[PDB]
């Protein structure tokens, strides 16, 4: 299910598709018709390049909410091995919004937080649609806290509408699990390093996103508010959306000449859903290398840096 | 040698469960396995040194409800061969050092005396001196009601033990099996890292009839199960028996920092 | 409404009212009346005297569960001044089965954490008969580590049948909570004194009963589950409570002589009820004894003290 403005592009992979069935239908003919794949292959490649040349801040939040791409479980399947998922805030629920465990990244033991929204229309509201429940954030908050006992760097997956604005989240203080959240992620004496894969903000985001590094991929949006509620409170109107998220500024490159995020993790050509595989290898990468340049600081130098990094957000 | 599974009413081979560790081969129904036969399973093969042996049942309050205290303690120690419920080894996980402790709920329905307490503070101690991961298999029906709050007090000198472990960042896995209540639950098998639970184990505080007498209500269905609690954030995840060493090892390898276990 | 045993007693206090009442209604037969109040008064005291001289331990367990008898509010309103009650453990509910609060003792700023039943009909259903559920032994966790957090000692008040064995309650992990309880308690570097006023036992009372000091009044009790319970699992029968009652031993002097408590508050005669202000004094006294010999020492010394004192419990 590509989106409106990839419709060409979804019609000559539809016809790629015939043409492979064709080619696994028959024999005698094949040279012409792997001749004919091989060229519309490369139609499609030159396609997908100039139609992504120019991209709007509103066709970028799209893309980050497009209806087929990884999600912190096909990230951790694609770049994690040996992940055991731990369950449950202690108190109340576990929530499935939010996926926690402990994994290994290249053999070192890591700990991994992060969004999970859902596939197919049965998950997505198994899952509430990847908005969690306060008893989400004090799960995330057990699970960094463990993590941070056994000397084990945090790794967190920034997936997410935002905190779920329902009558039983609100009687159960989404704001305390949000802000006890923010309070203690910023005194682990581990690394954290934090990544925006997808979309996520309005400060249920943040609650899973204060890291000594913060990446973001290129096509994922990090806003205080989705664009349709910018418009509608701001703009007096749903369909000004694409306004809203102009003017604010959502777009990866917009947040990072502000000195807000660290880096921006290039996607593979046409969005991470065309080739996850090589977007997880892309994301291992970028997390290997964080990592490697957090274990030289020192746990007290390491707390001082991630403190002076906060207080130096904003232009006051 | 033919035993029957009292879930489904089969004819299980009684070796044929036997070698399963005592799970029914075809509804997967966890069933009573020994302390010892537990800690045997668990623990690799030649390592094993028993701790805290020197530790008996030694009666002072002269506990006499319908029979003798003493007489029960003596009945119960001839029946299942232990000292009393808590039997504590160290050993080898798949190289790796590790204390583990296992109830043997035969013994007077597991309860927690003060032999318990002291057993289990000195896996805690023995964790600590060679720095280990400690291992806890829970079977309980509560705390010793022979011995009032000589056995109550059990549960924050644990717990208060347990604290130091956490103190020292060394990891402690917590496995429930059925059932584990009352002040077992509620003291040292629910303070663990991981609360990893068997499936269908039935875990809590307060019994299910007195809960029934003081609500006087119909229980929701599934009540106190490990599969009706993982749903409710008590439990960290659910673990088959056949499959727990290796599970066990991989977590202990994780949360040490050592390499990953050879299969 | 005074217990069985005690009908004689009521009876004459009963005459001792009326004839006040008598002295209250007429002037010129003043000097009898009065006369014979006095003498009605000493013979009331030389009874109770000579009745509670020896009582047995379901005698002591039905004065512990007298429906007339000083709470948690009630000793803090007569010893302590300048209360102000903080309620809510941040997460579900706040619950009313424990009250909690910082106060003043002679000065000196304390935090008080204890059960309370509730006085009549109405307040014994709104608080649940001074059981807790999880979220009140949450709230009294949170109050200990606020009153660590701030150098100040803490003083706790047991009095409750136990934890509430409800559905609700147990859903929400009342097994982590005292868990919890137990676990933390044992580590807070501030000087803890606990009582065992009233009636109080079955692990949903030692939650907050992890102390320096542990003190119990003298018709008060302390078991690991309520003598019915313990005659309806092992003596078959509800009807054989008092050997029940007997044989666990749970009355004050009793578990003195185990080494499980550290002094016994005498009572006034007749009961804390007859005198509340009287029992309340002593109490007051007996704490800031108790503060006085536990300031002394180093909260590294304290800490240590206090983890021997935990680990000298049980005959093994
Ligand atoms: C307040 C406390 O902490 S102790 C209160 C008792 N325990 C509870 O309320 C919690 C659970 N209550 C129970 O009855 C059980 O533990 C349940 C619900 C798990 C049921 O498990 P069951 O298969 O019924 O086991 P059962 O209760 O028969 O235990 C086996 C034996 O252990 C005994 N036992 C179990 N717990 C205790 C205890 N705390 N004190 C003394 N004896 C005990 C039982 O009397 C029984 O002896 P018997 O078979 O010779 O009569
Ligand atoms: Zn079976």
């Amino acid at each position: 299910n590509f989106l409106d403005f990839e419709q060409p592009i979804a019609e000559l992979e539809a016809k790629i598709d015939s043409l492979t069935a064709v080619s696994r239908q028959d024999e005698k003919l094949d040279i012409n018709i792997d001749e004919e794949v091989h060229r519309l292959r490369e139609k499609s490649v030159e396609l997908t390049r100039k139609i992504f040349a120019d991209l709007g801040a509103w066709q970028i939040a799209q893309l980050a909410r497009h209806p087929q791409r990884p999600y912190t479980l096909d990230y951790v399947r694609l770049a994690f091995d040996e992940f055991d998922e731990l369950a449950g805030d202690r108190a109340y629920a576990d929530d499935k919004a939010i996926v926690g465990g402990i994994a290994r990244l290249d053999g070192r033991p890591v700990m991994i937080i992060g969004h999970q929204k859902g596939r197919e229309t049965k998950e997505k509201i198994r899952r509430n649609f990847g908005m969690p429940a306060p008893e989400g954030y004090r799960k995330a908050l057990r699970l960094m806290q463990m993590a941070e006992r056994f000397k084990m760097p945090i790794i967190t997956f920034i997936d997410t509408p935002g905190a779920y604005p329902g009558v039983g989240a609100e009687e159960r203080g989404q704001s305390e699990a949000i802000a006890r959240n923010l309070r203690e992620m910023s005194r682990l004496g581990v690394p954290v390093v934090c990544t925006v894969i997808g979309e996520g903000g309005s400060g249920g985001a943040l609650a899973i996103g204060v890291g000594d590094k913060v990446n973001m991929l290129q096509y994922s949006t990090y806003s205080v508010i989705s664009p349709e509620g910018c418009a509608s409170i701001l703009w007096k109107s749903a369909d000004k959306a694409p306004l809203a998220a102009e003017a604010m500024g959502i777009i990866a490159p917009r947040l990072k000449e502000l000195k807000l995020i660290d880096s921006i993790i290039p996607e593979p050509l046409g969005g991470a859903h065309r080739n996850p595989e090589a977007m997880a290898a892309s994301l291992k990468a970028q997390l290997l290398a964080d990592l490697a340049d957090l274990d030289v600081l020192s746990t007290e130098d390491l707390k001082n840096r991630r403190y002076q990094r906060l207080m130096s957000y904003g232009y006051a | 040698v033919w035993t029957k599974c009292d879930s489904c009413g089969q004819v299980l081979y009684r070796a044929e469960l036997e070698r399963n560790l005592e799970v029914c081969p075809k509804c997967d129904h966890h069933m009573r396995m020994t302390a010892r036969n537990r800690l045997h399973s668990l623990l690799d093969e030649g390592s094993l040194v028993e701790l805290g042996s020197e530790l008996e049942p030694k009666d002072v309050l002269k506990f006499r409800d319908s029979k003798k205290y003493k007489d029960r303690l003596a009945s119960a120690q001839k029946e299942t061969g232990e000292k009393d419920a808590l039997v504590v080894m160290k050993g080898t996980l798949y190289g790796m050092p590790v204390v583990a402790a296992a109830f043997e709920f035969a013994f007077m329905g597991g309860s927690m005396g003060s032999v318990v307490g002291a057993r289990f503070v000195r896996a805690v101690e023995q964790a600590l001196e060679d720095n280990c991961p400690l291992i806890c298999f829970s079977a309980s029906g509560g705390a010793r009601m022979q011995e009032a709050l000589m056995s109550l007090m059990q549960m924050a000198k644990t717990s208060a033990a347990l604290a130091k472990m956490q103190e020292r960042g060394l990891p402690y896995i917590s496995v429930l099996t059925d059932p584990t209540m009352g002040g077992v639950s509620a003291s040292f098998a629910m303070l663990g890292d991981l609360n990893i639970a068997e499936p269908k184990a039935l875990i809590g505080f307060a019994g299910p009839r007195v809960i029934e007498q003081t609500v006087r209500e119909k229980l929701p269905p599934g009540f106190q199960r490990s599969e009706f609690l993982i749903e409710k954030g008590a439990i960290d995840m659910i673990v088959r028996r056949p499959e727990m060493r290796l599970k066990l090892a991989s977590i202990l390898a994780k949360l040490m920092n050592l390499p990953a276990p050879n299969p």
